[PDB]
């Protein structure tokens, strides 16, 4: 019996939106407008008076004026009406001074009448000298003030569902399983959803329950809150994710809890998430993990634990950036222990003046007791505005090998850094530091390199050592 | 701003050195996504 019964209801809610807070934000940089206009006039002024010194002693003075006068440009446009979209337009004139070259003339246009609030016309009147008396003054006083545009400040309805229940069970009968799922849905004003899903079954693992509950208003924000729970014998989830809009701060909160039930591998997880954000942005993040491996056929065994912590300040003043994570892990594998873990830091701190960075590093791993000691792979890294320095990867590489002769192996540097100043310039690397071994003696390094610069005084050194079986070699070099 | 006739210990050549000092630039409190407003319109974030 399958139902997916749904009462329709067509009605719906129209929420009144206002747009005037747009409409008189763009106005307010029209009256910025405004008065910039007379600052363009104010341009204008540092011309018009000029101008006029260059119109009296040729116009007012000598006889260059008053010969063949037209008459002035003056053009109507009489109002017309539109019934369809009901548009009144008012007569319209235009007066250009007939003396000079269409030079312009006081304009002046006031609104039409319109239907509804779609256009703005722009009434204004601005004022212009007329070439036809030799007196040119623009007033600077009088600027140019556009109406602001009117374009629905208080018309629009959001449409938002008025809907009824969303009914859908499904259930069956027979004699070996027994499903009976319901899902039901709330619309008539805010969002409720709630699904529930009844499994019954001879077989433990076909029997099991799914129920989950979600919510979500509209009145108050959208404040969300969805948690779901499995009831199974094998995977047992515990998910909660609920967001909350308070109109003024924004929350998340994510507690995913889950955990297997595998008899081979029993592995459990854990997800937080808090995004809080109420003054400064700030993220919560720690991510953990667990398993556990055993494999008795193939006399292998896993065991071990990864986690990380994320760490971010969103602050106004700096910006802190935290990260570490651990990737821990132990396991027998064929009578032979299995190590290996990971360490992680990365600091760095920016700031408008100085910035930092060091990357901590730890990745001592062995595989059955043999190619290990992977220590020290940091680095560091500073730039300000008077200093500068930096020593990069130095690590450490010291292995055994357990076949053979108890073979040493491994070959690292030492630091090498780098120091930046006015006046001082420093290059002090040492480097080559290897690790002789069996078979004739593997060979040892080393090179040093001071290098030392204060514009002309300059000391470089330079120092190598080379070792090989029943011999060796040094050289050094030394300008001053 | 300092100007001055030195002689430097690592070069032998006598050089004028114009030093303009340290110099800490203030940069004032503002705003962010409140209502912001730059001299022209002002504009209400939390409003829209």
């Amino acid at each position: 019996s399958v139902k997916a019964q749904y009462k329709k209801n067509k009605h719906r809610h129209s929420i009144t939106n206002p747009l005037a807070v747009l409409c008189e934000f763009i106005s307010q940089s029209i009256k910025s407008f405004d008065r910039h206009f007379e600052k363009n006039r104010n341009n204008a002024l540092d011309f018009v008076t000029k101008s006029y010194n260059e119109t009296k002693i040729k116009f007012d003075k000598y006889k260059a004026e008053k010969s063949h006068d037209e008459l002035p440009r003056t053009f109507q446009i009489p109002g017309y009406t539109v019934p369809v979209v009901n548009v009144e337009v008012s007569p319209f004139t235009i007066e250009m001074s007939a003396f000079g070259y269409v030079f312009p003339k006081a304009v002046s246009m006031p609104s039409f009448s319109i239907l509804g609030s779609d256009v703005r016309v722009p009434s204004y009147t601005l004022i212009l000298p007329s070439l036809e008396l030799p007196v040119l003054h623009v007033p600077r006083n009088l600027k140019l003030s556009l109406p602001d545009f009117k374009e629905l400040c208080t018309i629009s309805h959001i449409f938002i569902p008025a809907m009824g229940n969303i009914t859908y069970d499904f259930s069956f009968k027979s004699s070996v399983i027994t499903l009976n799922t319901n899902a039901e849905l709330f619309n008539q004003s805010d969002i409720v959803a709630h699904l529930l899903s009844s499994s019954s079954s001879v077989i433990d693992a076909l029997q099991y329950k799914l129920e989950g509950t979600t919510r979500l208003t509209r009145k108050r924000g959208l404040k969300l809150a969805t948690a779901l729970s499995l009831s199974n014998k094998f995977v047992e989830g515990s998910h909660n994710s609920t967001v909350s809009l308070t109109t003024k701060n924004m929350e998340v909160s994510v507690a995913t809890t889950t955990k297997a039930q595998i008899p081979i591998l029993r592995m459990n997880f854990k997800q937080e998430l808090n995004g809080n954000t109420k003054s400064k942005p700030t993220v919560s993040s720690s991510m953990e993990f667990k398993y556990d491996f055993n494999s008795s056929m193939l006399y292998s065994t896993a065991k071990g634990a990864v986690d990380h912590k994320l760490s971010l300040e969103s602050l106004t003043s700096y910006f802190s950036i935290e990260s570490s994570t651990k990737g821990d892990v132990k396991g027998s594998v064929l009578s032979r222990e299995y190590s290996g873990t990971i360490a992680s830091e990365a600091n760095t701190y920016l700031n408008s003046k100085s910035t930092r960075s060091s990357v901590k590093l730890q990745g001592t791993s062995k595989i059955d007791d043999i190619w290990n000691l992977e220590v020290k792979e940091n680095f560091a890294g500073e730039a300000t505005l008077q200093r500068i320095y930096s020593l990069w990867e130095h690590s450490t590489k010291n292995h055994l090998q357990l076949e053979g002769l108890f073979f040493t192996n491994g070959e690292h540097t030492s630091k090498a850094t780098l120091e930046l100043s006015p006046w001082q310039m420093s290059a002090l690397v040492q480097v080559h530091a290897s690790q002789p071994s069996s078979f004739h003696d593997f060979p040892d390094l080393g090179q040093e390199v001071a290098l030392n610069a204060n514009t002309k005084n300059q000391k470089i050194r330079w120092k190598n050592e080379v070792r090989i079986h029943s011999g060796s070699f040094q050289s050094q070099v030394e300008l001053s | 701003v300092l100007t001055k006739y030195s002689q430097p210990e690592d070069s032998l050549i006598p050089f004028f050195e114009i030093t303009v000092p340290e110099s800490q630039l203030t940069v004032s409190q503002f705003t962010l996504p409140k209502s912001v407003s730059d001299g022209i319109a002002a504009l209400d974030l939390n409003a829209v």
